[PDB]
């Protein structure tokens, strides 16, 4: 009931960390992972640490891997209960990426905020560098310990 | 077998809880929205009809801990109710008392809980006990 493909997956994060990015699967479900994001230098988000959870459904490669924030972070595109608005998570999945394509892409989506509704992003829009600094402070506030 | 993670179950409750289900006699929803613990939830159920709970609104406290949904979840009445199982003052669900809680399965959800408290409110021992008035809720 484990395809081979995720033994792999799996086997290749653990001994080919993505630099910046921890990634371990669960002592008790192996379709569940624990991630860690180190903050991209030059974003609001620098030298804070980003508590994230992946999970792959029973039909991946084929659907998307289902990814979600657990720290607190101000970003037009998470919301407040940490889920992620990218477009390679539902609409522009494909099963030639892997799960640490998606942590990549992730970690990019720090460094490069995607305004383009929600409250946040509507700051981000109208007011961009009091909503950097909000990042920044809400980096300070949530994401140091 | 593909077990689903509390917190991505969690989410898939939230969802199902916003396109609800069935006639709507019960409901369910976050009570903090930027709990990303998703631990807090406020439960709903209408009172069944040919009993003396008809037309009355309950709310319920419902709280998911680190094991749910390996584990059942905690359930309290907000709204004043007679109804065996639930404590007169504090307005607790004993767990013991319902069996969906004292008989909990992983496949249980918040919605089969709410549904089997409102099924229980039909039951004979439940459905003509005399009710306090409405408008009542419980300290805490």
């Amino acid at each position: 009931g484990l395809p081979r493909r995720i033994i792999k997956e799996t086997q290749r994060l653990l001994a080919e960390p993505v630099p910046g990015i921890k990634a371990e699967p669960d002592e008790s479900n192996a379709r569940y992972f624990h991630v860690v994001i180190a903050g991209p230098q030059d974003s609001p988000f620098e030298g804070g640490t980003f508590k994230l959870e992946l999970f792959l459904p029973e039909e991946y490669p084929m659907a998307a891997p289902k990814v979600r924030f657990m720290t607190k972070i101000y970003h037009p595109n998470v919301d407040k209960l940490g889920r992620i608005c990218l477009d390679i998570l539902k609409d522009k999945w494909s099963p030639a990426l892997q799960i640490r394509t998606v942590l990549l892409s992730i970690q990019a989506l720090l460094s490069a905020p995607n305004p383009d509704g929600n409250d946040v992003a509507e700051q981000w829009k109208t007011n961009e560098a009091q909503a950097i600094e909000t990042a920044r402070a809400w980096t300070r506030l949530y994401a140091m310990n | 077998g593909v077990k689903v993670p509390r917190n991505f179950r969690l989410l898939e409750e939230l969802e199902e809880g916003q396109k609800g289900v069935g006639d709507g006699t019960v409901s369910w929803g976050l009570e903090d929205d930027e709990d990303m613990t998703l631990t807090r939830w406020t439960g709903m159920i209408i009172g069944p009809p040919r009993t003396n709970y008809e037309n009355r609104i309950y709310s319920l406290k419902v709280e998911c801990g680190p094991k749910y949904p390996e584990a059942p979840p905690s359930v309290r009445f907000v709204t004043k109710i007679n109804m065996n199982g639930i404590n007169n003052s504090s307005g607790m669900v004993d767990a013991r008392s319902i069996p969906v809680l004292a008989k909990w399965q992983n496949s249980y959800s918040i919605k089969v809980v709410l549904q089997e408290l409102r099924r229980l409110m039909m039951s004979k021992e439940n459905m003509k006990l005399p009710q306090p008035p409405e408008g009542q809720t419980y300290n805490n």
